[PDB]
C-alpha cells in the first residue's frame, strides 16, 4: 500500500522483525490482555478459566 | 460463718447429637504409573488426610 502527497510517493515496507506481544492466545478482561493458554470450546475443566 | 445453704442446677449442658457439615467438591483423579495426582478447590479450608 502507497501514500501519495503533492508528488511524492511514500511506502512503508514490511518491518524487519515480525514480533509481536501477543501469544497464539490471549484473553480480554476489564479492558486488558493477558496472554493465557486458555481451552478451546468445549474442552473447559471445572475450576478454571472456560 | 458457715454459709453453704444448697445447690442448685446448671443448665444448658453439652449434649450430642447430629451437625450438618458441608462436603467440599469431589477431586478430580487423574491416574499413572504408581501415581495419583488429584486437584482440589476447596470452598472452604479443608483437610486433606
Amino acid at each position: 500500500t502507497p501514500v501519495n502527497f503533492n508528488g511524492v510517493k511514500i511506502t512503508a515496507g514490511p518491518l524487519s522483525t515480525a514480533w509481536t506481544p501477543f501469544d497464539r492466545k490471549i484473553v480480554q478482561y476489564a479492558g486488558e490482555i493477558y496472554n493465557y493458554d486458555f481451552p478451546e470450546y468445549g474442552a473447559g475443566q471445572p475450576g478454571a478459566f472456560g | 460463718g458457715a454459709t453453704l445453704k444448697g445447690k442448685l442446677h446448671v443448665p444448658f449442658l453439652l449434649a450430642d447429637g447430629k451437625c450438618t457439615v458441608p462436603l467440599a467438591p469431589e477431586p478430580m483423579i487423574t491416574f499413572g504409573f504408581r501415581s495419583v495426582s488429584l486437584k482440589l478447590h476447596p470452598k472452604n479450608p479443608t483437610y486433606l488426610i
